[PDB]
RNA sequence: UUCAUG
RNA sequence: CGCGGGGUGGAGCAGCCUGGUAGCUCGUCGGGCUCAUAACCCGAAGGUCGUCGGUUCAAAUCCGGCCCCCGCAACCA
RNA sequence: CCGGGCACUCUAACGGGACUGCCCGCGAAAGCGGGAGGAAGGAGGGGACGACGUCUGGUCAGCAUGGCCCUUACGGCCUGGGCGACACACGUGCUACAAUGCCCACUACAAAGCGAUGCCACCCGGCAACGGGGAGCUAAUCGCAAAAAGGUGGGCCCAGUUCGGAUUGGGGUCUGCAACCCGACCCCAUGAAGCCGGAAUCGCUAGUAAUCGCGGAUCAGCCAUGCCGCGGUGAAUACG
């Protein structure tokens, strides 16, 4: 948008945890259309999680979240002769698709293949800090602050 | 690519259709068929009298016919005569009980298929064409309307470029629903090809 | 031995709907000025007269070894069609209202000049100007 | 998938009927 | 070709396929409604006029 | 154990090991193994000898196969490539056949795109 | 496809049922080729037409369950 | 901030 | 007239190592960009390796020798 | 399904309701930021609507039409062919390249529609397409009709595979006088390319994208994956 601030669709709480990242973690399982399918991929990888760690079904999603969720990210700005790609800090309102879409991403190509021990050994790795997610968390903040050289274009 | 045609933009309201009848899949070609071929007869054959629309009915077997002509003097003839011929002929082409009631109306200047057939017989009566269009115009304001427009299209004046003269006195609201422009269109088939004259009449709104 | 040619202004100016590789009969010497460059189309298209083609009009320089063995240059030389080609050319001139101008003359792996017809519509691209002042006011002191 | 013309989803897709797709 | 045509339509003699059904005020062999029996530009110009009972400029 | 040919297939399903076997699709091999009678799910590597023969009692003696068969439809190909035929003709130069376009497609028929073409 | 029709012509028929009377010419010219060649009624050469003239294809007993249309190509460049 | 012509 | 030097893709050239492993730029064809041509970007493809005869398992590679092209000489009288 | 009956959902008319209407902050006023109530908010969301005119835009091949041209042919009728050809290139789509996936079974859940020479329920026969009877419907009453995705529990087990369904052969059913050029389906073989795509590029800001089916038009059949509509599930993001 261009006019007006363009306020966020409003998502809804979730059923068994009554909590909004996790609805959010649903629509980026989404595909196609297809959410009653991947709720149930959630809840059948947090019961992977119920089987494997003594933990709750919502807390090391959380933590993953948050330890996967990145701080100084790199966007590029032209600003004459070379693109220069400049860091910049990110509200924790992009943070969390962000994390998010990572954890998807990283998911989906976590070398595991059947749908919700993917996200199960996907969200472990994250919550621990050696999975794919945060290794693309690792990446862009490396690729920022790093990229710091440049970040006097605040923009 | 533009201004749709502000009888059909009305045409649900404020505008009654000028044809109305009804049957289902059966008879609905075959009417229309036939309720084509009635305006083609009448539109060729009594553009004289200068009719301006064919309000065609039909309950059950009663084709009212009812035309809306400015002069009826040779519509229907003295005492009426060419009624009944025309009637004959409206046998011919449908067998039903065929009623042509002749209609006259109230200002023969605020009925646009009519001005703008009177501009298409100044056109192939060879007059000055933006003196037409000017003086119509006028002649639609003095027997009193809310507002005309004239739009002639190309070919004018005998040229080889067309452009496409109007002319206006008061408002024309085209994109208002409930303003009651009357609208005629008539051809003007003269030497220099088909001048085809526009005319919207703005009556009383609402 | 010589290059693709060009109908410079036909290229130009008429629009090629589909084009035909024709032939030329030359009448016994005018070869190595084509084969040399010298042709110009200008004021030149094929014309049939009622059998068959001739590439008309077609100027070309009788060649200097032939010192007094001349030819008339700018003539009507026999064209080459085929023969159901030549009938249905015959017949799209009064269909639709063409006019058969050359592209090129250009040589073949048999050492032969074809020339390289084409056919028109006119592709009229010439702007006839809008009015100026003083004629349109005028015609419009006649409206008065 | 879907242009294949002997299974259910392929046969609804092309929405005939068949010995993959039958009348109930 | 088409004042042939629009009375080809008119005459079957023949076989019962060759019964293609053509446009009634125009002479058009295409888009010609099962219903009303105008083309689609007849319908459309007719629709405008209002010489057609019951259409109307539709939106849903 | 191999079947028909030489055809053998290992640690799958009977009722798609079958479709190895050409001439053997999966309609063939949903039908002919319960027609015989062996239980269709049942992996090859654990296939009993006597029900692997019993199988292929029905496999070779009921109808033709890699070989007879594989070489009547080649047969019937050249038999279609004759005088002239619209159907041996392009199969004699490999277009298609059976309403296919060409203008664009064909793909599978045609190459390897040869794109030797182009104007100016 | 059909299965209920031998698919051959009022024309076509007569002509090679009167040919086959106790051997005769070769010459039949026919322009319909949606007719079958004709089953157990090969032998004699028909003149079937791909618009542009007649080919005569010999028609053999190889080719008995065809359509004559297979034998009169329609196109070049085959 | 680049970049030639109809 | 005698030496020595080349011949390699459409053209200009790398080359090719005792011989088996062939390419580079531009050009080309197809695309992408562009209102359209340039330019740029992406996919490949193209060569009897001067003919010929030679030893070789095998030649573009090495040995001759012949045709075009280049660079040299052709001096003392 | 009725016996009692219309409560509702609905249907389709007629009405109301939403206007800065209220109140506060800012503001010269317009209006803006917010709140409350309301079902709804600040054009409530979508349609239809597209000015003076430009592109000498497109259509003489929808029609009308000035002009020129054909008038035993450029007109007219028919048979057959072509409009479908294919060395390639392009545009728009469709399916794909799978395990969130695929196959079989079973049970749900729509609106929009459309049908007397049509829709065909329900039987019988054929694996099936369909075929032979024949119910109902002049259609909120009968039919197309199955909804699909979903869900259920059984299979497949990361495999060019039970992915893919192009191709080619065979057996066929319907329409139609006629399926060879060139129809649609059915069935059985066939099982290829294709393992997420170059440089570039497009679509989308809320029931939208995505995915899923359904209907209609024209229509004998049909080229339909197109178009026009209908609903099912239903996102991410918009810092700027
Ligand atoms: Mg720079
Ligand atoms: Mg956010
Ligand atoms: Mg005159
Ligand atoms: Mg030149
Ligand atoms: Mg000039
Ligand atoms: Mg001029
Ligand atoms: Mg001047
Ligand atoms: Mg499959
Ligand atoms: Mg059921
Ligand atoms: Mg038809
Ligand atoms: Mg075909
Ligand atoms: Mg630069
Ligand atoms: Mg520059
Ligand atoms: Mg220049
Ligand atoms: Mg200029
Ligand atoms: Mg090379
Ligand atoms: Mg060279
Ligand atoms: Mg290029
Ligand atoms: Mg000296
Ligand atoms: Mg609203
Ligand atoms: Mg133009
Ligand atoms: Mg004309
Ligand atoms: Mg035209
Ligand atoms: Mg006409
Ligand atoms: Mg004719
Ligand atoms: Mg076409
Ligand atoms: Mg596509
Ligand atoms: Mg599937
Ligand atoms: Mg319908
Ligand atoms: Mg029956
Ligand atoms: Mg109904
Ligand atoms: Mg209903
Ligand atoms: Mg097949
Ligand atoms: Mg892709
Ligand atoms: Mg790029
Ligand atoms: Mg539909
Ligand atoms: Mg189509
Ligand atoms: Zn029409």
């Amino acid at each position: 948008a261009r006019r007006r601030r363009a306020e966020v669709r409003q998502l809804q709480p979730d059923l068994v945890y009554g909590d909004v990242l996790v609805t959010a973690f649903i629509n980026k399982i989404m595909r196609d259309g297809k959410k009653n399918l991947a709720a149930r991929i959630f809840y059948d990888a947090c019961k992977i999680i119920q089987e494997k760690t003594g933990q709750e079904p919502l807390k090391v999603f959380k933590q993953a979240v948050e330890n996967v969720k990145p701080r100084m990210e790199v966007r590029s700005r032209r600003v004459g002769g070379a693109n220069y790609q400049v860091p910049m800090e990110v509200s924790p309102r992009r943070q969390q698709s962000l994390a998010l879409r990572w954890l998807v991403q990283a998911a989906n190509q976590r070398p595991e293949r059947r749908a919700a021990v993917r996200i199960a050994h996907e969200l472990m790795d994250a919550a621990e800090g050696k999975g794919g997610a945060v290794k693309k968390k690792e990446d862009v903040e490396r690729m920022a602050e790093a990229n710091r050289a440049y970040a006097h274009y605040r923009w | 690519g533009n201004k749709i045609h502000p009888i059909g933009f009305r045409l649900g309201i404020t505008r009654d259709w000028e044809s109305r009848w009804y049957a289902g899949k059966k008879q609905y070609r075959h009417l229309l068929l036939e309720d084509q071929r009635i305006r083609g007869l009448l539109e060729k054959e009594l553009y004289s009298a200068g009719l301006a629309r064919v309000d065609i009915e039909r309950a059950a077997d009663n084709v009212a016919v009812t035309v809306h002509v400015a002069k009826p003097g040779v519509v229907i003839g003295r005492g009426g005569e060419r009624i009944r011929v025309l009637r004959e002929e409206l046998a011919k082409l449908t067998g039903k009980n065929v009623a042509l009631n002749v209609q006259e109306v109230q200002n023969p200047n605020l009925s646009a298929p009519l001005v703008a057939q009177r501009v298409a017989e100044q056109i192939e009566r060879r007059f000055a064409v933006r003196r037409a269009i000017k003086q119509a115009v006028q002649r639609v304001m003095e027997s009193g309307a809310k507002g005309a427009k004239v739009i002639v299209s190309g070919r004018i004046g005998g040229a080889e470029q067309a452009r496409t003269e109007w002319a206006a006195q008061g408002r024309v609201p085209l994109h208002t629903l409930r303003a009651n422009i009357d609208y005629g269109f008539a051809l003007a088939r003269t030497t220099y090809g088909v001048l085809g004259v526009k005319a919207y009449i703005f009556l009383g709104e609402v | 031995m010589a290059p693709v040619l060009e109908n410079r202004r036909a290229r130009h100016d008429y629009e090629i709907l589909e084009t035909y590789e024709a032939g030329i009969a030359l009448k016994g010497t005018e070869v190595k000025s084509l084969r040399a460059g010298k042709v110009d189309f200008t004021g030149s298209f094929a014309r049939f007269e009622d059998g068959e083609l001739y590439l008309e009009n077609l100027y070309i320089a009788p060649y200097e070894k032939g010192s007094y063995a001349n030819v008339d240059p700018r003539r009507k030389r026999k064209l080459l069609l085929h023969k159901h080609e030549l009938r249905r050319l015959l017949g799209k001139v009064e269909q639709k209202g063409l006019t058969l101008v050359p592209l090129k003359i250009y040589f073949n792996e048999r050492g032969y000049a074809k020339v390289l017809l084409g056919l028109a519509r006119g592709k009229k691209a010439y702007e006839k100007r809008r009015e100026d002042k003083k004629e349109a006011v005028r015609r419009a002191l006649e409206e008065l | 998938g879907k242009g294949d013309r002997r299974t259910r989803r392929g046969k609804i897709w092309r929405g005939t009927y068949g010995k993959y797709r039958p009348r109930k | 070709a088409r004042k042939a045509l629009i009375e080809k339509a008119k005459r079957t003699p023949k076989f019962k396929v060759r019964a293609y059904t053509r446009c009634v005020r125009c002479g058009r062999a295409r888009s010609v409604y099962r219903f009303f029996g105008l083309c689609r530009i007849c319908l459309r110009e007719l629709a405008h006029k209002g010489q057609l009972p019951g259409v109307r400029k539709a939106s849903w | 154990a191999r079947i028909a040919g030489v055809e053998i297939p290992r640690n799958k399903r009977v009722d798609v090991a079958l479709t190895y076997i050409y001439g053997i699709g999966k309609a063939r091999a949903k039908e002919a193994l319960e027609k015989t009678g062996i239980n269709p799910a049942t992996r090859v590597k654990d296939l009993t000898e006597a029900e692997v023969v019993r199988l292929r009692e029905y496999v070779e003696n009921t109808w033709k196969l890699e070989g007879e068969l594989r070489a009547e439809v080649a047969a019937n190909i050249k038999r279609l490539m004759d005088i002239g035929c619209y159907r041996g003709l392009r199969h004699r130069r490999g277009l298609p056949v059976r309403g296919q376009r060409t203008r664009t497609n064909a793909r599978t028929r045609k190459g390897p795109r040869k794109t030797v073409a182009g104007k100016k | 496809s059909l299965k209920k029709g031998v698919f051959v012509d009022d024309h076509l028929l007569e002509k090679v049922l009167e040919l086959n009377a106790k051997g005769e010419k070769r010459l039949i010219k026919t322009w319909s080729r949606r007719s079958t060649i004709v089953p157990e009624m090969v032998g004699h050469t028909i003149a079937v037409y791909n618009g542009k003239q007649h080919v005569p294809v010999y028609i053999t007993e190889n080719m008995v369950g065809h359509k004559l249309g297979e034998f009169a190509p329609t196109r070049t460049y085959r």
